[PDB]
């Protein structure tokens, strides 16, 4: 039995219900009237926890506002109002042959425009003895999610050489994170003198840039 | 020919735990999946053989043991188990193999005001051998006294019966038992399932 | 409460063997089937195995079977998971999940799968375990926005996934940002765990970040001085 879940990810805003969809290939109803469909919900740095079991029914301390419904080879769970702890993947599961779960459902928390806080840090003096530089730049609490980040050296745009990082949803702020990672060798880090992070957001106005000399 | 199955799980009425029903089966085939894919049975364990497997098994005799019990109860309807229920009413044997099935019956046996009539056994000098049913009303000499078959002070009347009232909580409401013991002897073998 | 401890996750050449095992707790073991279900990074959810109260009844999936087996040592309150034969695809967190049948193959009396594991990583590579180093994120006029001030660790350079920070012992926990691992193109990991503090603060808390790499047996404590 294949299970689908339609939408992959959904946006919601706090205090807005929200829905998903499972389509399954073979029909989860049985003779005992029964749905053997279930819904686990995958919250950030955890493992899958039972959220509905048996189509309809609760676990314990699942609040009032999730449901669920169905029959057959098409299922949906509902939240009335959608809260900041409720971020997290809701995953399909069928109970009727061996568990087969559904490609999750990412849940995100449509939240007010929040511009972020733009933090440089250049190497650490024991790094460099080491021969390698990192430089970092640090994104704090923004929504949404979509930033534009390009390191400038020597007023020369940087390609290639940085990674990037970012938190999932926070279950409080509904925030993102993100960590620009530049990497060099010693030799190529002294090779320059002016080492700059801009960064383009929606709610920024314009691109803050966060500089410094090395020195 | 197919196993009375029905006339024992849907029976109208049950036997209390202390003078408990045994079907003895034989001579039919079943479709045990109509049991352990039931929606409406709230406690199904096994032991020795395994649910799945009963449907291509043959069986010299099977034993349908029901009765009623108390919900926080049921857990003692199990082999190597201590308390009242094991120890004064139902014993289970450690080499037991068969099924245990329970579900709640709280719509039907108990009242309004409390349904007394379902009994359990509270009282007994030692503990039972398994499957053993004893239905004796003799008074229980708890003192150093002869109490020469007369109820008083140290000598308690065997049986206590179960207060069944709606509102109690799902521990303390009633539960319709079935115990499943499935017999292989070293005669031909007459319960079966199907093919 | 209901705990289920995994452990024996590890890194591991393509084609040896691992013993997973799941300390469980707080519920009567005796009463209910035990399942293995894995997800592979970033992936989906995937049923590995099955086996009954009794060890009566037993499944595999298809992409396993012959090369897992499972087992529960009841006395214990105990379950195992055999994986031999390992390959790639075998990388993924295995969570020891709590069934409320004592039967995994029937439908009465299902309510779920009660309780999961956190989960033990198993990773299978031709690489060698590395420990990380721990390097300052120090505070300074370029990491300031008004009265916050943001400081951190750079953990890098180590291969096993596994990986923990956490800042002055666990007594600091507002604010803190440990962010996901990043694979280099060296095949290594590396990520930067910031905290967000106020600024009149500096020069005044210490703050000391705990990173832990359970795989190499590194346990480093790690002064974030400002300059
Ligand atoms: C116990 O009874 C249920 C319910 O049976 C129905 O109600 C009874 C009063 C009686 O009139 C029956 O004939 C009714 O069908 C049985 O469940 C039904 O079993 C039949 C048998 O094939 C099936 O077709 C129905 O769909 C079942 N309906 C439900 C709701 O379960 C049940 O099988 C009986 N128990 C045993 C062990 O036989």
């Amino acid at each position: 039995i294949v299970m689908t879940q339609f939408p992959l990810s959904l946006p919601v805003t706090p205090g807005e219900p929200a829905s998903i969809s499972c389509r399954s290939s073979q029909s989860l109803l049985h003779s005992n009237g029964n749905n053997y469909l279930d819904w686990y919900l995958q919250k950030p740095g955890q493992s899958p926890q039972l959220l509905i079991y048996l189509n309809s029914n609760r676990a314990s301390g699942v609040p009032d506002r999730f449901s669920g419904s169905g029959s057959g080879t098409d299922f949906t769970l509902k939240i009335s109002r959608v809260e900041a702890e409720d971020v997290g993947v809701y995953y399909c599961m069928q109970a009727l042959q061996t568990p087969t779960f559904g490609q999750g459902t990412r849940l995100e928390i449509k939240r007010t425009v929040a511009a972020p806080s733009v933090f440089i840090f250049p190497p650490s003096d024991e790094q460099l003895k080491s021969g390698t530089a990192s430089v970092v730049c640090l994104l704090n609490n923004f929504y949404p999610r979509e930033a534009k980040v390009q390191w400038k050296v020597d007023n020369a745009l940087q390609s290639g050489n940085s990674q990037e990082s970012v938190t999932e949803q926070d279950s409080k702020d509904s925030t993102y994170s993100l960590s620009s990672t530049l990497t060099l060798s010693k030799a190529d880090y002294e090779k320059h003198k002016v080492y700059a992070c801009e960064v383009t957001h929606q709610g920024l106005s314009s691109p803050v840039t966060k500089s410094f000399n090395r020195g | 020919n197919l196993c009375p199955f029905g006339e024992v799980f849907n029976a109208t009425r049950f036997a209390s735990v202390y003078a408990w029903n045994r079907k003895r089966i034989s001579n039919c085939v079943a479709d045990y999946s109509v049991l352990y894919n039931s929606a409406s049975f709230s406690t199904f364990k096994c032991y020795g053989v395994s649910p799945t497997k009963l449907n291509d098994l043959c069986f010299t005799n099977v034993y349908a043991d029901s009765f009623v019990i108390r919900g926080d109860e049921v857990r003692q309807i199990a082999p190597g188990q201590t308390g009242k229920i094991a120890d004064y009413n139902y014993k289970l044997p450690d080499d037991f193999t068969g099924c245990v099935i329970a579900w709640n019956s709280n719509n039907l046996d108990s009242k309004v005001g409390g349904n007394y009539n379902y009994l359990y056994r509270l009282f007994r000098k030692s503990n039972l051998k398994p499957f053993e049913r004893d239905i004796s009303t003799e008074i229980y000499q708890a003192g150093s006294t002869p109490c020469n078959g007369v109820e008083g002070f140290n000598c308690y009347f065997p049986l206590q019966s179960y207060g069944f009232q709606p509102t109690n909580g799902v521990g303390y409401q009633p539960y319709r038992v079935v115990v499943l013991s499935f017999e292989l002897l070293h005669a031909p073998a007459t319960v079966c399932g199907p093919d | 409460e209901v705990q289920l401890v995994e452990s024996g996750g590890a890194l591991v050449q393509p084609g040896r063997s691992l013993r997973l095992s799941c300390a469980a707790s707080g519920f009567t073991f005796d009463d209910y089937a035990m399942h293995w279900v894995r997800q592979a990074p970033g992936k989906g959810l995937e049923w590995v195995s099955g086996i009954d109260w009794n060890s009566g009844s037993i499944g595999y999936a298809d992409s396993v079977k012959g090369r897992f087996t499972i087992s529960r040592d009841n006395a214990k309150n105990s379950l195992y998971l055999q994986v031999n034969s390992l390959r790639a695809e075998d990388t993924a967190l295995y969570y020891c999940v709590k069934d409320s049948r004592a039967h995994y193959d029937i439908l009465a009396t299902y309510v779920g799968f009660d309780y999961w594991g956190q989960g033990t990583l198993v990773t299978v590579s031709s690489a060698s375990t590395k420990g990380p180093s721990v390097f300052p994120l120090a505070p300074s006029s370029k990491s300031t926005s008004g009265g916050t001030a943001a400081l951190g660790c750079l953990v890098k350079d180590y291969f096993p996934e596994p990986v923990t920070v956490s800042w002055n012992s666990g007594a600091l926990t507002s604010g803190v940002h440990t962010f996901p691992a990043v694979l280099q193109s060296s095949g290594l990991y590396s990520l930067s765990s910031v905290v967000t503090v106020p600024s009149s603060s500096l020069g005044t808390q210490t703050y000391i970040c705990n990173v832990n790499h359970k795989p190499s047996n590194t346990k480093v404590d790690k002064r974030v001085e400002p300059k």
